[PDB]
């Protein structure tokens, strides 16, 4: 049974900067691509960022979050960090960590987790 | 050594003009300074006419 | 910026010079140098101590 | 080398009262200053409290947090706690463990921590 | 000297869940009563509920939190565990739990500990 934990979310106004891990159990991530979601209230999910656990690492990201938002993962510990700079109110929403594969060359998850809130707002 | 300098000294008479004396003589302490300086290059004085 | 100031022996005992000296001590990362007195007994010999 | 650990961090209701301990090893702090600073998300950090590792322990706090966040310290450990009481929702920030030197008589911090996460909300 | 400590507090999003927890120790608890009390900011200490030792485990609940929170108790660890479902703002109260004895029919606090942090916001 793989299992996905998140952690590192709270409430950060605008132009502060946090840090959210997820880490993942179950099995080898090895051939696995790690990736976050994010779904404001009120509001359809949407892709924030992908990265692959290869020894040369393809990372991307959503075009709003561009230059923004950076996403990094540890396959001795199957752990993905995500870094949070310049966040705007915008940015609040429930953020979620997934695992998937490259099925056609694109991140296609398959385990998620329970999700961490972050917030911001004065 | 751990923020302390130490000296060590000994003077003795000799009758060579050149190298070193092959005599075994033992240098007593002379001073302990504690300094926290990090000491890693040093140079000579000479007293010039 | 600058004001006269003096005194004379007029002035009343509120109005006299005063010499006033501040001994500030404050810790830093260096190792110590000064530290108060710390003391000495007297000497016994010829029984257990 | 030093290094900063900070616990105890979470999340008090207005009113409750909580406590965060960061321990600093590696070298000795008795002539140190044992410290904390908050940072309120998207703000600059401010000063907390600290407390020196002296016979006559010199305390200093921050104005907003003056006789609430109680500090205290232990030299054999070489640890700094900080005592929250009675909070209220401004009190939401980032604590961070400071080591310092008495330099012209200002607390002078010289080695930080990652910081912790303390929030009040209702 | 017995010594109660909580923990499992924390945020949650409205109609979510969470867990409180209380550790006795001290001495047996098995003709003692562990409970739990909330506390708003603003308003006196209000009754939540409590739980028996007995091998008949009576439960009282507080009508304003009847249906909704769950409490149990562990003899085997002398811990107190208090399961709180569809929580709403109104909830949100420093718990702490309280460990007595029965008298006169009524459940009467005799230690009491720190007490942990709920909330209920977005």
């Amino acid at each position: 049974h793989v299992q996905l934990v998140e952690s590192g979310g709270g409430l950060v106004q605008p132009g502060g900067s946090l840090r959210l891990s997820c880490a993942a159990s179950g099995r080898s991530f090895n051939s696995y691509l790690m990736g976050w979601f994010r779904q404001a209230p009120g509001k359809e999910r949407e892709f924030v960022a992908w990265i692959s656990g290869s020894p040369h690492d393809i990372i991307r990201y959503r075009d709003s979050v561009k230059d923004r938002f950076t996403i990094s993962r540890d396959n001795a510990k199957n752990t993905v960090y995500l870094q949070m700079n310049s966040l705007k109110p915008v940015d609040t929403a429930v953020y979620y960590c997934a695992v998937g594969s490259l099925r056609v060359g694109s991140f296609s998850p398959d385990y998620w987790g329970q999700g961490t809130q972050v917030t911001v707002s004065s | 050594i751990d923020g302390y300098f130490k000296i060590y000294s000994k003077h003795t008479p000799i009758n060579l003009v050149r190298d070193l004396p092959q005599g075994f003589s033992a240098l007593e302490p002379l001073v302990d300074l504690p300094i926290g300086i990090n000491i890693t290059r040093f140079q000579t004085l000479l007293a010039l006419h | 910026p600058l004001q006269s100031y003096g005194f004379q022996p007029t002035n009343g005992v509120g109005y006299q010079p005063y010499r006033v000296v501040v001994l500030s001590f404050e810790l830093l990362h260096a190792p110590a140098t000064v530290c108060g007195p710390k003391k000495s007994t007297n000497l016994v010999k010829n029984k257990c101590v």
